[PDB]
């Protein structure tokens, strides 16, 4: 109980932590974190600088991409250090999508890839899909190639049989179960 | 099968003590 | 407590050996029951020769028993 | 169709009507499901010859 | 009597009894459609006519 | 007794505000004319709020008159020497005073002294019943079940054929009543042949009702069997109003014209579903029901239709169709899928391989759960 | 008694192990006992 | 009146006391005289109420006293010195038989008894304290006293048993406090009973006693919760020392309770839903269980929201929990639909009630729940829709909001389609029969493992009593 226990430095050092974990892409840790403090910011400290990184989550939970993005670039008319975390988390948005788009459809538009993962220029566009694995030919990308490939490279691990489970494995199992 | 070996050993435990109830009334 | 402690050196080294028989007898028996089975199955042939031809044909009357 | 004289289903979208009979079903599954269907009475009636134990 | 005790041990830990708190405190998934789609089915034929 | 049911659909009528002003009002006249006749003081207090003191009165009077000229009656008969029976049909009489005023607690009681004193068994059962019929005229249904449960007890220490078929259109009303439509089926349509009209709602509802619960329930086959080709149904025409707007619908239905069901389907909620009283609460399971059963029929029959056909038939609008069909896709009966763009609803429906091992994965899942609880239980004691 | 309640964890392991292997022994050899007086 | 009272009580408890203390003494059968404990306590408990209740106090004077006496002085003191006979040696009612305790032999050390004596003095001790509601003084105090008499001792297994049910009360009584009213002498008592059911969780494990490496591993799970690190539950976790050999099964119940909790939070619903309603099964079902019963339902309600399912209506429905389960049920109706605007007013409405058990935590979540549930409905019911037809339905801005909520949904299969932008149209991706597809014979493995653990089960288990009946003495 109350003795300093408290400071203004608390509500902006509590913040930037949140901050980083989400620049890692941490849903998980980012929950457990919060439930550390939670007790303790309810009112006593209660919600108001400590709001950005809540509202940030919230918005990438939903899938609502479009929203984060807008709260980021705002978050340098409320600046507070914000910055250093504004720049990985942007990355972090394009990454995501890129992901997600592979399941969509093989072809986008050149200018549907510009549009949907936020870059303001094409060359950062051209770029993303070289790290990608995908050519541009005449302008339009082709998530075919780099899906196939990454099939044929899993195959090849050792930890495996089991995994699949094949068909031999199967009734061999069962039968020393009966013989044991 | 569980349920009747079983039952033949509740029936067991009777036999059991009756052994040292028959003890006491030829005492 | 200091009582125990002695014992674990002299009487209970003797008596793990003894434990080991336990554990052999175990294994033993399975290999018994096992035979058993085998047992089982080969009386089951010759039962069935029996069955078979030649046979002659006759006429039941009644029981005597339930087995004979 | 409804009535099963010939079951078929009629297509509007190509102008098509195709007729089928004797659709494939599991034999082997219609003989376990009443075997099933005994096993679940039976353990019923087997834990109330064994109320006995309480 | 035996589970007695772990079952008192436990409750305390549960909250009381908030089933008791609660009344102290304090196409079944929306209504019927169906007095609506009298208007509806109605105004279609008069429209229906006319088409 | 046999004024009851005939009050209470009308103080229904009454309540309901749903219903025409005109129809509200020519209820109201008939209801107070056998107010009076009966005598309904204690009865009226419950009635009047749901929707003369002279009345109370009359109340009273009758209760010095008929309460006055039982009781001395029944003392007469306690004091004269035959116990067992004279005192016991005294008692009966005693219970229909009290089932004149519409008063079911008092009935209760003096018709358990006529039981208490040793009567026929098949008297007794009779006895029951009238209790169990003033668990109606309240809507107390719950009331009705514990009574229905007590003859059930008596009816086959007895042999009582006779009682047997009271009590199959009592339960047909019970489970009619209550949301069980599966039983009320049943009961319902074999009470049509063994129909009892002694204190009991009209023939005339009973058939109504029997169409109703055999829609509810039976598949296409067997309605047509047992409903449409049912001997008595064609016996007792359509006369009534009511009987006539549920026969209509059965039959387009078979015969699969799909201009004129959905207009029936319309005039069966007003006159049908919402006056009777144990279907104004179940109006909507009935005609949720009906919807998805007459779209899962014409859905058997194609591999695809347009939305404008499918809609165009009923004479619903497109954009009716779309969003009244998409409230019962989940729920699954109709199995398909809409192609917005295409505008195609295409059908898809599983009858190979797939049908015999759901079935069979999912009963052998239940018995495993019987298996785990009682061995698991039996090792522990 | 308050040294040897101290040095216990040393000899208490041993001797607690070795125990534990006469009750899970007995057992199994009652158990297939009766197996084999049966087939 | 008063004496004649207590005296007949106290007798009562001799005559339990003498039960239970010659069973422990006669061979070894040790799950036997743990269960005559158990009832013991509860026969005792439900005593208490009438015959007076300072038949304890009697016993401690009749017993051998090293600092029982002064214990239980301590324990009058605290509700005010009442004395009336409580002066040692004003009692003989052993009177130094050899059937009823040695009075003179004890002392001198040719026979010792004060042992047992001691550790079921503390057990009589606490469950008074508990029950009355004699809290703070004594609480401090009975932790000092119990923790240096117990490991003076060389530990049995028998004595494990014992002092696992005074572990729970040395946590119970401290928390209990504490949320009535906050201090500071309260936080540096904390850090003290973490340390101590911690070190003791090792001690546990050495000896191999059941009944308290269960006991502590609950306590310290209900720790980290109450002060929020996840993080420390984790490594503790991943190391599962919890037996399953022979506890209570309501220490199993309350095992999957906590571990429903904090895999629910590390977003995870396959194990959580498993252990919830296994807990259930598990836990008994009395009247002493009303408690336990429903806040199992109000987790799982959540658990189910946050995969995606929709529970049965008709499991609030036809539950008498049903006055409960009020916010659960307008939660299912809201997320159901996908209106937004219904979520919103439900959550806000409804703050204080789940904020008593910790669900308003679980429900900001179901944010994201609200929307993605009402399509994974209208992707069922059309096949192919518009981007367009979508939004004005569910409130949802435009067509480009929209694709971006689907498309992480669809990388986690859970809606499972594919979208097409460069026709404008989401195209759910089908299954159909999986019959057809190889998905049963998955199915089947692990079913038959199931099945084989139970014969493997009803084996061991059956010759268990027949062991017992052949050797005892019959006719």
């Amino acid at each position: 109980n109350h003795k300093l226990s408290e400071s203004d430095k608390k509500s902006k050092l509590i913040s930037l932590y949140l901050l980083n974990l989400l620049s890692q892409n941490n849903t998980t840790k980012f929950h457990s974190e919060l439930q550390y403090l939670d007790k303790h910011i309810k009112n006593l400290e209660d919600d108001s600088l400590l709001s950005y990184p809540i509202k940030l989550d919230r918005w990438l939970m939903e899938g609502s991409y479009q929203k984060a993005w807008d709260l980021l670039q705002s978050g340098s008319q409320n600046i507070s250090e914000f910055d250093s975390f504004t720049d990985i988390l942007k990355s972090a948005i394009r990454d995501e999508i890129a992901k997600n788009t592979e399941l969509s459809y093989d072809f986008l538009p050149l200018s549907n890839i510009k549009a949907l993962l936020f870059f303001n220029n094409e060359k950062e566009t051209e770029k993303f899909a070289l790290e990608r694995n995908w050519p541009i030919v005449n302008s339009k990308v082709y998530f075919n190639n780099q899906s196939k490939e990454k099939a044929d490279y899993e195959d090849e691990m050792m930890h495996e049989e089991d995994q699949k489970t094949n068909i031999i494995e199967k009734a061999m199992d069962y039968a020393i179960s009966i013989e044991n | 099968e569980l349920m009747v070996i079983y039952i033949s050993n509740l029936v067991r435990s009777i036999i059991a003590f009756d052994d040292l109830i028959e003890n006491k009334i030829q005492n | 407590l200091s009582n125990v402690n002695s014992d674990i050196y002299f009487k209970l080294k003797k008596l793990e050996k003894e434990y080991e028989l336990l554990t052999l007898q175990e294994d033993y028996i399975k290999d018994e029951q096992r035979h058993l089975k085998r047992e089982l199955k080969r009386a089951q042939e010759e039962v069935k020769r029996i069955q078979s031809v030649p046979l002659v044909i006759g006429q039941f009357l009644e029981p005597i028993d339930q087995n004979t | 169709i409804l009535d099963k004289i010939f079951y078929g289903v009629l297509d509007q979208g190509n102008g098509w009507l195709y007729v089928y009979e004797t659709p494939n079903q599991d034999a082997t599954y219609d003989s376990a499901l009443e075997l099933v269907g005994q096993l679940n009475k039976v353990v019923d009636q087997l834990f109330e010859k064994a109320s006995v134990l309480y | 009597t035996k589970k007695k005790n772990e079952e008192i041990n436990k409750k305390s830990l549960e909250e009381d009894d908030e089933f008791e708190d609660f009344p102290i405190d304090t196409d079944d998934v929306e209504v019927d459609d169906d007095f609506t789609n009298e208007l509806k089915a109605e105004l279609d034929r008069y429209k229906r006519e006319n088409q | 007794r046999v004024p009851n049911y005939e009050v209470s659909e009308k103080a229904f009528l009454l309540t309901q505000s749903k219903v025409s002003i005109e129809q509200r009002k020519e209820a109201a006249e008939f209801v107070l004319a056998k107010i009076k006749e009966e005598e309904m003081a204690p009865y009226y207090k419950y009635l009047c709020e749901e929707y003369d003191q002279e009345l109370y009165n009359e109340l009273c009077k009758k209760n010095e008159s008929k309460i006055k000229e039982l009781n001395e009656k029944i003392q007469k008969l306690e004091e004269d020497d035959e116990g067992e029976l004279e005192q016991a049909q005294a008692w009966i009489n005693l219970g229909e005073y009290y089932a004149q005023i519409g008063d079911k607690d008092n009935a209760e009681k003096t018709l358990g002294k006529s039981l208490s004193k040793a009567i026929s068994t098949g008297a007794k059962i009779d006895v029951m019943l009238t209790i169990a019929r003033l668990g109606f005229f309240y809507n107390d249904q719950l009331y009705v079940k514990e009574k229905l449960e007590a003859v059930n007890s008596m009816i086959e220490k007895g042999g009582d054929w006779e009682r047997r078929n009271r009590y199959k259109t009592y339960y047909g009303i019970h489970c009619l009543a209550v949301r069980n439509f599966k039983e009320a089926a049943k009961l319902l349509v074999d009470s049509l042949a063994t129909f009892t009209s002694i204190e009991l709602t009209s023939y005339e509802s009973i058939a109504t009702y029997a169409s109703v619960t055999g829609l509810f329930t039976l598949e296409r086959t067997d309605l047509k069997s047992k409903v449409i080709d049912s001997p008595e149904l064609l016996s007792l025409i359509s006369t009534t109003a009511a009987l006539q707007s549920i026969s209509s619908l059965t039959i387009s239905l078979y015969a699969s014209d799909y201009a004129s069901y959905f207009p029936y389907l319309l005039e069966t909620y007003a006159n049908v579903l919402i006056p009777c009283k144990y279907l104004n609460r179940h109006a909507d399971f009935f005609v949720r029901e009906m919807r998805r059963k007459v779209y899962a029929q014409l859905l058997e029959s194609y591999k695809t239709l347009s939305l404008k056909s499918m809609a165009s038939a009923f004479g619903v609008s497109v954009a009716f169709l779309d969003n009244d069909l998409g409230k019962f896709i989940p729920n699954k009966q109709l199995n398909c899928v809409i192609d917005r763009v295409n505008g195609i609803v295409e059908t898809n429906r599983p009858d190979n391989k797939n049908a015999q091992y759901h079935l069979l994965v999912k009963q052998g899942d239940g018995l495993l759960t019987k298996l785990q609880k009682y061995g698991a239980a039996v090792r522990l004691t | 008694e308050t040294h040897e309640s101290g040095i216990k964890p040393y000899f208490e392991q041993k001797i607690q192990e070795t125990e534990l292997k006469i009750r899970s022994k007995t057992e199994n050899v009652r158990r297939l006992e009766a197996q084999r007086n049966a087939l | 009146l008063h004496h004649s009272e207590k005296k007949y009580a106290e007798e009562d408890q001799v005559q339990e006391l003498l039960k239970v203390l010659n069973e422990i003494s006669k061979t070894t059968l040790t799950l036997d005289p743990r269960y005559i404990w158990r009832s013991l306590k509860d026969l005792s408990s439900l005593r208490n109420q009438e015959l007076l209740n300072a038949e304890t106090l009697c016993f401690t004077v009749n017993v051998l006293y090293p600092d029982s006496s002064s214990f239980k002085k301590n324990l009058l003191k605290f509700i005010t010195s009442n004395h009336k006979s409580s002066v040692p040696g004003s009692a003989e009612l052993r009177n130094s038989y050899p059937a009823s305790f040695y009075s003179v032999n004890t002392e001198k050390k040719t026979i010792e008894v004060t042992a047992e004596i001691n550790c079921f003095m503390h057990l009589l001790v606490q469950l008074f304290l508990w029950d009355s509601k004699e809290l703070e003084q004594l609480v401090e105090f009975n932790r000092k006293v119990v923790i240096p008499n117990l490991l003076c001792y060389y530990n049995l297994r028998s004595l494990n048993l014992i002092n696992a049910k005074l572990w729970f009360y040395i946590y119970l009584s401290h928390e209990t406090l504490a949320r009535s009213s906050e201090e500071i002498n309260s936080d540096n008592q904390n850090i003290i009973l973490r340390s101590t059911m911690m070190k003791f969780l090792k001690i546990a494990s050495l000896k191999h006693d059941n009944e308290t490496k269960a006991m502590l591993i609950n306590l310290i799970l209900r720790d980290f919760l109450n002060n929020g690190e996840v993080d420390s539950a984790s490594d503790f976790i991943s190391k599962l020392e919890y037996p399953h050999t022979d506890v209570s099964s309501s220490l199993e119940a309350r095992y999957f309770f906590y571990l429903s909790k904090i895999n629910a939070i590390q977003l995870d619903y396959s194990t959580a839903n498993e252990y919830i309603i296994a807990a259930i099964r598990k836990a008994p079902h009395n009247s002493k269980s009303l408690g336990f019963l429903q806040q199992s339902n109000k987790l799982h309600c959540c658990i189910q929201l946050l995969m995606g399912d929709i529970p049965e209506l008709s499991f609030f429905h036809q539950s008498n929990m049903q006055k409960s389960l009020l916010p659960y049920y307008h939660l299912t109706k809201a997320v159901k639909l996908g209106d937004l605007k219904k979520f919103t007013s439900t959550i806000t409405k409804y703050k204080q009630l789940l904020l008593k058990d910790d669900t308003y935590q679980l429900c900001v979540r179901l944010r994201s729940n609200v929307i993605k549930t009402g399509i994974r409905i209208i992707s069922l019911t059309y096949k192919k829709i518009s981007l367009r037809d979508i939004c004005l339905k569910l409130n949802l801005d435009s067509e480009q909001t929209v694709e971006y909520m689907v498309s992480r949904a669809i990388r986690d299969g859970v809606i499972e389609a594919k979208i097409n932008h460069e026709d404008g149209f989401i195209e759910t991706t089908e299954l159909l029969n999986i019959y057809d597809s190889e998905d049963p014979q998955q199915v089947f493995d692990e079913r038959i493992k199931f099945a084989n653990q139970l014969h493997d089960e009803y084996l061991v288990s059956m010759r268990y009593p027949e062991d017992k009946k052949t050797q005892q003495n019959e006719k």
